């Protein structure tokens, strides 16, 4: 496991390299913290319009405008 | 108006390749511990002016083709991609400011074998057919590395515009996250434009048949795919400042960094011996391709898992 | 239709200059197939389908689905190593390595 | 350098996003005019062409359905002239 | 099958707002937060209704309400919105990054006077 | 020397230098002294249309500001 | 044998692609959106046969939003009797139809 | 229904009646074979840009990936077969009417 | 070929057919039916010689353009439809082309010229993949479709496979010949049956798959691929005659045997439909095949041929060749009528 | 004329369909395809295809034709064939002098005779290409349909490897 190692690095370093590079491919975005705000800055956004809600009487969490603090906020995409 | 900015890309095309194969020879003279062509011209600045007019002149060389008609579509296909290839580059505004043009770029240059495929076959000589045949698989084999290549460094740029590979490279050169990617992309780009070491069109282990008149058209496609593959390079991994109120910064910097890669072009062509067909055939699919496949796996991965996602618009 | 128009300027340069190129000095009196070639095309070709199959990624990356986007993408690029493999382990790539 | 400068341009692309945002209803309430307008003009000309045809309704939907259907590029631009068709069906795809 | 119904062409008269796309752009922000209700309830009235015909009115009122936006602006602090919507519209993707200074200049007048 | 390879190199490079500045000098001068506009969305193209459409002179960087309300 | 394995283990293998009034990105509606969302509606669990007699309006308006030929019929009609008309002399068309009068925005 | 369908079906049944009739070559059956797929590609593309429909644009891409697949397994037939009788003549493929 | 290379292709195989069975788009249908021929192309070719190839190579001739057909009734179906839900179709015009496409994938005539050629030139095994498994995909869509089928195309498509086939047979002594046409005329009964009652069409469908998976299963069982080597088989296994004798005797749809039940049943299905006259002349047409099914077991069973001296050599040597389900499928292709009612396990 | 450049190019598109499908030699087939390719292309991006016609000139002419004359000029090195292209090129001029005399013709299906842009759509997609980001959702929606076609893939890899090899 670790003659074979060395061998193949002396052989052929190509496709260590290569078996190397891909297997930080695969493994690494399972163990990187940064992956989860990936798919936040994805879902952060807007393709399409913010389509607004009637407001029935009763939705304490939905803002009446944008600069009302409830809502969902990008504060965390600024700092980071 | 739109056709002065059409002949003000193209008639400069055709003067930089002429005066490509001065600096070629001049280049290659003071290599090989001589000089260059400096008889001719002031500094020698009239040898190709003089060689084109050697070429027109010259005696055709009267082939009994097989067939006229793909005898003459092999140089006009050669030239009218090698001018196409220009119409998106990014300089720092394209002449057409197109939203796919990298891809546009690596379909033309895809369609680019059908000349060398019809000039092969368009001769009587079944040895060029076969030596043609060798450079189209040559072309097809390192195009599958251009691809993937180019895929993988368009991973951080968003999308396949080539104006936006500027603002991609605002902060950094983009050769510094990809240099594995910078170096097999530019011996792909040598191996596309039939170029020492992979010029096996001129070594002895296909348009031949043309006479010296058509043989200067596919030359000098050639050389504007290498001009253009050297810019589209430099724009690719060694994106320079642009100020949007002085454009010329720019041009200036993209020109330098493109004049300087050509002029390793013919670095590299002094420097090193050819490649027998097998080796290169060994270079691209056992050397090349495991290693592009392996870094588009970690360029997909890369921006997922650092959170640098670049943006679609 | 600027693109039209500079596609019919290359052409209509290029043909020029090979109608010049074939009638200007026109005044002066004066094999066995292959079968490694076609399997390199071949190969060509099945890789350039899977290369086609990659080529939405930089869009694909923008999806909220992320998990099974790159799922997905390292699997593609994964069949296209293991066709290489299997090029590779069959002797397909001998004497054009 | 391309992970705080992609984090920047995606910032940069959600404020261009919400600039457009921002003017999405006046837009909107432009194009609606203006589609009312050239279906009100298109209206009042097919009335004043199409009264020599026998049993022709003027202004009669092919739709069974009542309900609002987007007009087509032909229901809009079908009376107009060359020039201002071909610019509106394909002045996008052929800009540059 | 029944005549379609269409409003009149003196029901769809109004004051435009006959200004360039980098103006807007350049008052995108400001323009989503001052007249964010009437633009709202046509939106809601336009995914609702899903007929431009039955939302003519609340139309109106976003080509009344956007006018009196850039009157407000017109009164106050028209030199520094010229300033800043003329640097936004030499840009061909018109660039809010390379305006910032015009924005902040833009921005303190506004701000301060409004 | 080694100097002599530099005037082909500066016919080449001026050559290489004509399309970029012609095209940002026929960009400026076909599109009112600033850039041309890029639209490679539908959304860039609508308002690049109704630009042109409240110009009033059929060209849309013709740009109309604050004087063109009351 | 349509060995309906997708319903069975729960798993949508290629249900997504089928219709266009399904979800897609971004939520791009699909032309004919609302005609196929009432045609599926109306069609939905009363099998075939009940199918093409009932829910024939919502089918024939879904088709004619689909391919619009009897819009473009009546396009035929109307262009063709104003071109008629123009030959005749007995119409002229107006300045909001021939390109002089500086559209609303 | 509207005016380039017609000749992109008509370039079907073009390609259609070139390859249910040979004339001699493999390779020009294998062209008209291809030339059907090429009609089938624009006429789905067509479709599927007219109706907005999202999801199907992925459709004419799978639809060219397997068909240049099948393209290329034909090409291996005509090659195993060219290396048989030195052509791609059809009419050398008659050995199994007895 | 290397085994495991074997596995993955008829894993292959297999997998494109249940896609078809399994898929509500018609993408994947149309992706089933190229990955099925994809993968089954290298079984064809699995001898390297060029029978193989021709045979090959007129099966993807005939597949690919059966799959361009069904590609463009598909897409006639997206322009009349708007959707690609695996149902009935909404164009006449769609409806026949993905009929004919689906009766080219059969082997139906007038689209039947390919299957004795490619049967004939492929091995015993392949053929039978080619005559069982092969039909199975295609006669899952006509079971989908069959709303939108027009009813003259498919019972002109299955009287004239019924015909052809009985008539194609009468002239053949091969073998694989000999089953490609008894595949064409059971191929007709089962898409006559089918806009009536499209469980007895898979109950022809099954009772065939047994029958012809027994008889290519002996076939291999004795290495005979011609009438005239079958001939041998009493001198050397007298066991292997009784069992082609019964089995022979079943694909002719003699009671009391298993092969009357499907035609019985498909009868029994259109005189309540009020067609008399159709039923009649396919039983009647069926003797032809039922005559030459006689001819093989006149050679094979019911006589004895003569032999040869070094048949002696092989009298030393017992059968190592793996029977696959041979007892099982011989039971199943003759002693099934008695439970005729199991059928409705199919609704 | 402008009006109906879709047309126009599908006109050129069965006339390159009926030059090759009358089938010359292969390599005057597969120009006759190249240029048909081409034209087909022009049609898609004139329907605001960008990405689909960018991949019928980089996988299809640029890579499976490219095989196609590959194998073409490795294999190879009329009056039934003119009479054929005259034959086709005057059934599509009937074609098109009756559907543009009458404004509709109805060979089996009906069509409409007045320029193709009618049936277009009045509005906008926003900040993406609707085509663009419906070929992106393959990997996000279209999982089963990645798996079975990178299978068919791998597949057709092992299967050209087996009947090539002749042993
Ligand atoms: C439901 C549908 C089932 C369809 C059939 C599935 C199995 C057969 C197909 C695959 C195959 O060939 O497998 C080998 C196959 C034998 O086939 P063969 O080589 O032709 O047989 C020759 C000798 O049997 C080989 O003799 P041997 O000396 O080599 O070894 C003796 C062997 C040793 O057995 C074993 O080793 C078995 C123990 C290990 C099993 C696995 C453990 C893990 O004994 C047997 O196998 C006895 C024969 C078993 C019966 C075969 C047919 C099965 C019934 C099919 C359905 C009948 C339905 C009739 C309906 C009629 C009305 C419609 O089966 C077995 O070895 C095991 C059979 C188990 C049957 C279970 C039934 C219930 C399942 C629930
Ligand atoms: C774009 C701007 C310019 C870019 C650079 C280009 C300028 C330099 C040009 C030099 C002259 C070249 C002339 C042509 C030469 C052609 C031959 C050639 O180069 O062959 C390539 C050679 C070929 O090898 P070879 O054939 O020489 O060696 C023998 C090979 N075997 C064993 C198979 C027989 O090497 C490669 O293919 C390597 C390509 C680049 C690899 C980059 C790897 C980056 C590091 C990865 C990680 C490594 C650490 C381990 C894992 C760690 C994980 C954290
Ligand atoms: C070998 C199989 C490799 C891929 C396994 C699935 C990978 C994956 O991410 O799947 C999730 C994806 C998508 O799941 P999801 O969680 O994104 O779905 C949520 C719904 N949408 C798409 C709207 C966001 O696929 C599935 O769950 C179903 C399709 C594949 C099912 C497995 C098929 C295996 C066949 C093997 C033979
Ligand atoms: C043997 C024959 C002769 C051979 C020598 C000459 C021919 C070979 C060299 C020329 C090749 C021509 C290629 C034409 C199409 C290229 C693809 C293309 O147009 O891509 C650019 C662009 C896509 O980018 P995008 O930004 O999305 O579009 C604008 C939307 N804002 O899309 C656009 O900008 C779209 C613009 C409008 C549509 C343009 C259509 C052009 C005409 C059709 C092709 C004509 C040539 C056909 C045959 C070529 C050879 C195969
Ligand atoms: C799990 C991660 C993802 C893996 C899949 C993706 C890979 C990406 C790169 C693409 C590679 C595709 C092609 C691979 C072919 C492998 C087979 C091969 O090359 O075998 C032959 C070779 C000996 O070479 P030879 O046949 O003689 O060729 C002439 C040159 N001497 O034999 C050898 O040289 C032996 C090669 C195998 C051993 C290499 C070990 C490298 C280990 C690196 C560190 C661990 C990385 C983590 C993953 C585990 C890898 C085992
Ligand atoms: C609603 C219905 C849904 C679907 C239901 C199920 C349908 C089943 C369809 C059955 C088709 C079976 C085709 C044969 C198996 C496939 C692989 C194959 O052919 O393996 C045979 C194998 C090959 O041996 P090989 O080495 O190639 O021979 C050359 C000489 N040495 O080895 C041999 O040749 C050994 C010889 C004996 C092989 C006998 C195999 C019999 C298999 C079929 C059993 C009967 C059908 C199943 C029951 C009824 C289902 C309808
Ligand atoms: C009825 C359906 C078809 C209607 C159109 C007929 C087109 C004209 C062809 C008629 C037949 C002429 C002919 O000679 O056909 C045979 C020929 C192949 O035979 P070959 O070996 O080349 O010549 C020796 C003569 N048998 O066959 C060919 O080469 C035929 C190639 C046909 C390609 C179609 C071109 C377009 C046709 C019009 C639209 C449909
Ligand atoms: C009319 C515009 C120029 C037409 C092309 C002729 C000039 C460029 C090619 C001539 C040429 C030069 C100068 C040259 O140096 C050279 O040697 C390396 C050649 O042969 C391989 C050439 O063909």
């Amino acid at each position: 496991v670790a003659a074979f190692l060395k061998n193949v690095w002396a052989k052929e370093p190509v496709l260590v390299a290569s078996f190397a590079i891909a297997g930080l491919a695969v493994i690494l975005p399972t163990l990187s913290p940064y992956t989860k705000y990936s798919l936040m800055i994805n879902r952060a956004t807007p393709y399409n319009y913010p389509v607004p809600l009637r407001d029935d009487g009763n939705m304490p969490d939905v803002p009446s405008h944008p600069q009302d603090p409830q809502g969902p906020s990008l504060e965390w995409l600024k700092r980071l | 108006m739109f056709m002065i900015n059409v002949l003000t890309l193209i008639i400069p095309i055709l003067l930089a390749v002429a005066f490509l194969t001065l600096v070629e020879r001049k280049v290659l003279g003071y290599m090989q511990f001589r000089k260059g062509p400096n008889v001719v011209g002031p500094y020698g600045l009239l040898q190709p002016i003089a060689d084109a007019i050697k070429l027109f002149i010259k005696e055709p060389l009267r082939p009994a083709t097989s067939s006229i008609s793909m005898f003459i579509l092999a140089p006009i296909l050669a030239l009218t991609l090698a001018l196409t290839m220009w119409i998106p580059l990014p300089m720092p505004y394209p002449l057409i400011n197109m939203n796919l043009g990298v891809l546009f770029m690596l379909a033309m240059s895809s369609l680019a074998v059908y000349s060398i495929l019809w000039s092969g076959w368009a001769s009587n000589s079944k040895y060029a057919l076969i030596g043609a045949l060798r450079a189209v698989a040559q072309t097809i084999s390192y195009e599958v590395t251009l691809a993937i290549i180019l895929l993988s460094v368009l991973l951080m740029n968003g999308s396949f515009t080539l104006s936006t590979l500027i603002i991609t490279q605002e902060q950094v050169w983009l050769i510094f996250p990809a240099w594995p990617l910078a170096m097999m992309w530019f011996i792909s780009t040598l191996a596309e434009t039939n170029r020492a070491p992979f010029d096996l069109t001129e070594g002895e282990s296909f348009n031949v048949e043309y006479a010296a008149g058509p043989f200067a058209l596919f030359f000098m496609a050639e050389y504007a795919n290498i001009i253009m593959m050297n810019i589209f390079t430099t724009t690719l991994f060694l994106g320079a400042f642009h100020n949007p109120y002085m454009p010329e910064l720019y041009t200036i910097n993209f020109t330098i960094k493109s004049l300087l890669l050509s002029i390793t072009f013919l670095w590299i062509r002094a420097s090193y011996p050819r490649f027998r067909y097998d080796q290169l055939m060994h270079l691209l699919w056992k050397n090349f391709l495991p290693l592009t496949l392996a870094l588009c796996m970690w360029h997909v991965s890369l921006p997922i898992l650092l959170s640098s996602i670049p943006p679609q618009t | 239709m600027n693109l039209m128009i500079t596609l019919l300027t290359n052409f209509t340069l290029a043909t020029l200059l090979v109608t010049i190129a074939f009638w200007l000095p026109q005044l002066n009196v004066y094999l066995p197939f292959s079968m490694k070639f076609f399997l390199v095309a071949i190969t060509f070709l099945l890789f350039d389908l899977e290369i086609a199959l990659l080529l939405p990624l930089p869009w694909a990356s923008q999806t909220t689905n992320l998990n099974t986007m790159l799922t997905m993408a390292l699997l593609l690029i994964f069949l296209l190593a293991v066709s290489l493999a299997y090029e590779w382990t069959q002797k397909g790539l001998e004497w054009t390595e | 350098s391309m992970m705080r400068w992609n984090r920047e341009r995606r910032r940069l692309q959600i404020e261009d996003f919400e600039a457009r945002i921002a003017l999405m209803p006046l837009l909107q309430a432009e194009k609606d005019r203006r589609v009312l307008q050239m279906l009100r003009e298109n209206l009042e000309e097919e009335a004043t062409i199409m009264k020599d045809v026998p049993g022709w309704k003027v202004g009669e939907s092919v739709f069974h359905t009542t309900r609002w259907v987007t007009p087509m590029m032909g229901e809009l631009y079908g009376l107009r002239t060359g020039e201002e068709i071909l610019s509106s069906t394909y002045g996008f795809i052929w800009y540059t | 099958p029944g005549i379609v119904e269409l409003p009149s062409l003196e029901d769809l008269k109004v004051q435009e707002v006959k200004v360039s796309s980098s103006v807007l752009k350049a008052a995108a922000h400001h323009y989503g937060a001052q007249c964010d209700k009437p633009n709202k309830e046509f939106m809601l009235c336009r995914w609702e209704e899903k007929d431009p015909r039955r939302c003519l009115e609340e139309g109106k009122l976003v080509n009344q309400c956007a006018l009196e936006f850039f009157r407000q602006i017109k009164r106050h602090c028209a030199e520094p919105f010229t300033e800043y919507w003329t640097c936004i519209d030499y840009s061909g993707l018109q660039l809010f990054r390379r305006c910032r200074k015009e924005q902040a200049q833009f921005d303190k007048c506004v701000l301060d006077k409004l | 020397m080694w100097f002599e390879v530099l005037p082909g190199i500066a016919v080449m490079g001026v050559c290489l230098f004509i399309p970029g500045m012609a095209t940002a000098r026929i960009h400026r001068f076909s599109n009112g002294g600033r850039e041309k506009r890029v639209a490679h969305y539908s959304y860039q193209w609508y308002l690049m249309e109704r630009d042109r459409r409240v110009s009033g002179v059929n060209r849309y960087y013709v740009s109309k500001g604050l004087e063109n309300i009351d | 044998p349509f060995f309906d394995v997708q319903k069975k283990l729960g798993v949508d293998l290629d249900h997504w692609m089928t219709i266009q009034s399904a979800e897609q990105p971004h939520r791009i509606p699909a032309r004919c959106h609302a005609f196929e969302k009432e045609w599926i509606e109306c069609a939905h669990g009363i099998g075939s046969i009940r199918a093409e007699k009932e829910c024939k309006i919502e089918f024939e308006d879904f088709r004619e939003c689909l391919l619009r030929q009897k819009t473009m019929k009546r396009l035929n009609a109307i262009k063709r009797q104003r071109d008629k008309l123009i030959k005749e002399g007995k119409y002229t068309p107006p300045p909001h139809h021939s390109g002089q009068e500086d559209l609303r925005p | 229904m509207s005016l380039v369908y017609m000749n992109i079906m008509m370039a079907f049944t073009v390609s259609l009646t070139g390859l249910l009739m040979y004339r001699s070559h493999l390779m020009s059956s294998l062209l008209c074979l291809e030339g059907m797929m090429l009609s089938l590609f624009i006429l789905a593309t067509l479709m599927i840009l007219n109706s907005h429909f999202t999801l199907a644009s992925m459709m004419p891409i799978i639809l060219l990936v397997f068909a240049a697949c099948e393209a290329a397994l034909g090409l291996s037939l005509l090659v195993m077969v060219s290396n048989t009788y030195g052509t791609d003549y059809v009419q050398n493929l008659n050995l199994l009417q007895c | 070929m290397n085994p495991i290379i074997l596995i993955i292709i008829l894993m292959t195989v297999m997998l494109g057919t249940i896609i078809v069975m399994i898929s509500t788009h018609w993408l994947l249908i149309w992706i089933g039916f190229e990955m099925n021929m994809l993968a089954i192309i290298p079984i064809m070719m699995k001898k390297h010689n060029p029978r193989a190839t021709e045979a090959s190579t007129k099966y993807f001739l005939t597949q690919s353009t059966a799959s361009m057909l069904l590609m463009m009734a598909i897409i006639i179906n997206l322009m009349f439809s708007g959707q690609w839900t695996v149902m009935k179709l909404f164009n006449p015009m769609a409806s026949m082309l993905m009929t004919m496409a689906l009766a080219m994938k059969l082997g139906m005539a007038p689209f039947h010229f390919w299957v004795p050629e490619v049967t004939q030139g492929i091995p015993l095994s392949s053929g039978l993949i080619l005559l069982t498994w092969q039909k199975l995909a295609p006669m899952s869509v006509l079971y989908q479709i069959l709303p939108s089928i027009n009813l003259d195309l498919i019972l002109t498509l299955s009287i004239l496979s019924i015909t052809i086939g009985g008539w194609g047979g009468l002239n053949q002594t091969q073998l694989r010949k000999i089953m490609a046409y008894s595949s064409i005329a059971h191929m007709g009964w089962m898409t006559a049956v089918l806009l009536y009652n499209p469980t007895m069409t898979l109950l022809n469908l099954i009772i065939y798959i047994i029958m012809t998976s027994t008889m290519f299963t002996l076939f291999m069982a004795n290495s005979t691929t011609t009438t005239l080597s079958l001939s041998h088989t009493w001198n050397k296994a007298p066991i292997m005659t009784i069992l082609v004798l019964i089995t022979l005797l079943s694909m002719g749809g003699l009671p009391p045997l298993s092969g009357f039940m499907p035609k019985w049943m498909i009868i029994q299905e259109m005189t309540k439909n009020d067609s008399i006259i159709l039923p009649t002349l396919m039983a009647i047409t069926a003797l032809l095949n039922l005559y030459f099914y006689m001819r093989l077991t006149y050679s094979t069973a019911l006589t004895m041929f003569p032999s040869t001296n070094n048949m002696k050599m092989k009298w030393q040597f017992p059968t190592t060749k793996r029977m696959t389900l041979l007892p099982t499928m011989t039971v199943l292709s003759t002693m099934l009528l008695p439970l005729t009612p199991i059928l409705s396990i199919l609704e | 004329m402008m009006t109906y450049i879709v047309f126009i190019l599908s006109i050129i598109f069965v006339m390159g369909f009926v030059g090759f499908s009358s089938k010359p030699s292969p390599i005057y087939g597969g120009l006759g395809l190249i240029v048909s390719g081409g034209v087909g292309c022009g049609i898609v991006l004139n329907f605001g295809g960008s990405f689909l016609g960018l991949m019928v000139f980089l996988i299809y002419l640029g890579g499976m034709m490219v095989v196609f004359g590959y194998t073409t000029a490795m294999a190879t090195e009329n009056k039934v064939v003119l009479g054929t292209f005259i034959t086709g090129l005057l059934m599509e001029f009937l074609m098109v002098y009756y559907v543009l005399k009458d404004k509709e013709v109805e060979i089996v299906f009906k069509f409409n005779g007045m320029g193709d842009w009618v049936i277009y759509d009045t509005g906008d997609s926003g900040f993406f290409s609707e085509e663009a980001m419906g070929i992106a959702a393959l990997y996000s929606y279209g999982t089963w349909l990645v798996i079975v076609t990178g299978w068919s893939l791998l597949i057709g890899v092992v299967v050209i490897m087996e009947i090539t090899r002749g042993n």
